[PDB]
């Protein structure tokens, strides 16, 4: 008997503003009569539970619980219990849940790279990378903004929080786009975007474009002569 | 800049437009709507100063050198099957300026609403798919004036140089 | 005697993400000991608000009501009742408060102003002006971030939403911040971040320098002789 | 029972060459023969208060005293009182008004800002700014001239004076103005004119062209 009790997950929870919790049991027969309900630390009644599932052919009934918690309730730090009660089985379950506290929040840096120019020569293709490190904990939420539209997650892909050895026990990530270069030189600014607890407001911004690296100045010098 | 890439062959796929369902299912992609020429598409110029001046401009290198890339259809000897090509092209330029199309292109987004809207601004004659169909006439007859540009392959033939616009 | 109910401001809510409703019932006679609390259109209560300010020095009675409420409950579109009772008042009153839903909605566009380049010449100080224009309703957030960590609020000073005239129903705003020279031809990103509504995300932000410009320049010295 | 005593304005006075004031009288029952008047304060006789306000619908009277005297004897700090008596106010109420005598002044700074690189390179239209600052006291004028015609005053937008927190007693003000994209790309004139008390003529004015902040690009030097 496993109980898969998810809570919602902060890119989630900006993803969504409305965050919602789920408790369902599997390893049981496909029996009707399933009560998944939820308390709080105090034991307060909650939100009823609906879309339970059915007698699904799996031989399991993963009954789901869905509770419509509040933000503030669950960022309070109070833990809350599914109490999972069965027909066949009236002892419920006992699964308490809460943000696993500790480590300080540190605020990340995000750095975004240019295509590289030796890149820009065989007229096919352009890279751009947007890099976050060094934030605490992990599970941080990054996408693209482009000309004030968003993008769909399947032109680009995104790397799992790897711990940085240099470091203490901090992560980092990078979120990579392949886009034309015959668009991408012709303004296209492809901002990318990121969201993490520690910031201020949770949101920050990098934008990038032709100008970003063009020289500075020339000293050419002609000394046509025949001396 | 570039005329062509490869011509047709089997390429034709789906995940470039991922999660296809949208109002059917999942297509393949032509070529025409993978290369076609066009030149203010970003937001960048974003509106223009007094009107389209310019789609016959940019037609203009569809198939002067777009569409001879090389005489394909000289060796090929099958200058009709190159006139089903540009017949193809119009038809898809009838699509694009009357929001059809069903790729998420730049041309796709309010760029094309946003300036026909604009030169629209009081409502005065709403029908852009009329004055476009009106320039039809004009917009292919200027499409075959790029084509004598390319190799002096011309016949006045009127099913090669006159199109029934009115009908598609 | 007067009755407010305050309703939560977004500039508050987004600050704080703990919106809270406040009812002020002022110019009662002297009475200790009122009845004040918020309910919702259906009566449900809220905590008891503590801190109750004392009977005005007006010769009158002060009644505060502060309620903390979900952002989404406040979001759904309800209507909220301060419940008042004073022995002035024949019956309880409610006091129903609900926002205006049903407004138009247009993003804005952000600019930022480097200093006029002769102001940057008598040597006291400079101004960057942080521009907003064409958003749609009004009450819009801005402030400014330095590096990360936030500046004072006195340092810059920020304008109120008016009408523009040149189109329909919009509103501009802009912020100017005064920062001594001789450090800001140094680096000092001095970035503005804007907060409304109708934005995707709720948030956006630009940043400006000292090198924002000057294009590349070209030093031919041709010496054909 | 309202009575308002409305001084004259720097702006007013200096669109119209005048010193005219009035006085109004508001919130009183729609009976006639209010007894309204100016006087100075050895009570000097105004002119007839022409155009009595006709009842409002909404049962309160309106009554106007208009008075019109040089501008210098305002400037003076004289005090001058609107002499108002009626049935329902039995007793003269005094509006004694006078300007603030006995303010610092400080000399308006101005600048003209042209519109953003990005916003011109999105090619839809031109905002100008002109911006007044460092001036004591308040109530400054501000206009927009163009290749020698004046504009419309609604096409433009003013401020209003606000106090900054570094300067104890000074202020500072804004005015945004929107043209086209292409119009600006000719770029004329497009000045800015503003008028306050501490100038030395009570005017300044600001140009600003299409290339003005452009910078030189090519330092070409030729030796033999």
């Amino acid at each position: 008997i496993r109980v898969f009790a998810i809570p919602p997950s902060f890119a989630s929870i900006f993803l969504t503003k409305s965050t919602k919790l789920t408790c369902l049991v599997t390893d049981l027969t496909t029996y009707d009569s399933v009560t998944i309900s939820w308390t709080r630390q105090n034991g307060e009644a909650v939100k009823t539970h609906t879309n339970i599932s059915e007698s699904h052919p799996n031989a399991t009934f993963s009954a789901v619980g869905e509770a419509s918690i509040c933000e503030d309730d669950w960022n309070s730090g109070e833990r809350f219990t599914c109490t999972v009660t069965h027909t066949d089985l009236p002892s419920p379950l006992k699964q308490t849940i809460s943000r696993p506290k500790g480590v300080a929040l540190h605020r990340p840096d995000v750095y975004l790279l240019p295509p590289a120019r030796e890149q820009l020569n065989l007229r096919e293709s352009a890279t751009i990378t947007c890099l976050v490190t060094g934030f605490s904990p992990a599970d941080v939420f990054v996408q693209w903004m482009q000309r004030g539209q968003p993008l769909s997650p399947e032109k680009y892909v995104t790397s799992a929080p790897m711990p940085e050895p240099q470091a203490p026990g901090r992560y980092f990530a990078h979120s990579i786009l392949t886009v034309s270069e015959e668009e991408w030189n012709t303004g296209e600014t492809y901002t990318c975007v990121v969201a993490h607890e520690a910031l201020p407001n949770r949101v920050t911004e990098r934008t990038v474009d032709k100008s970003t690296g063009k020289p500075t100045l020339y000293n050419v010098s002609l000394v046509m002569s025949d001396t | 800049k570039d005329k062509t890439k490869l011509d047709e062959l089997d390429e034709w796929n789906d995940m470039d437009l991922r999660g296809t369902y949208n109002k059917h299912k999942g297509v393949l992609i032509p070529p025409r709507r993978r290369q076609l020429c066009f030149s203010r598409i970003v937001r960048g110029p974003a509106n223009l100063r007094s009107l389209n001046e310019f789609k016959e401009e940019i037609l203009k290198g569809a198939q002067s050198e777009g569409k001879f890339l090389g005489n394909y259809y000289k060796e090929h000897k099958d200058k009709e099957k190159a006139l089903e090509a540009m017949k193809n092209s119009f038809y898809d330029y009838e699509d694009i300026i009357k929001g059809t199309d069903m790729l998420t292109n730049i041309e796709f987004k309010d760029i094309k609403i946003k300036l026909d809207r604009l030169l629209e601004k009081e409502t005065n004659n709403t029908k852009k798919a009329e004055d476009w169909w009106k320039t039809n006439k004009k917009s292919i007859w200027n499409a075959m004036l790029c084509g004598y540009k390319k190799s002096g392959n011309k016949i006045i033939d009127p099913s090669w140089c006159t199109i029934p616009t009115t009908e598609t």
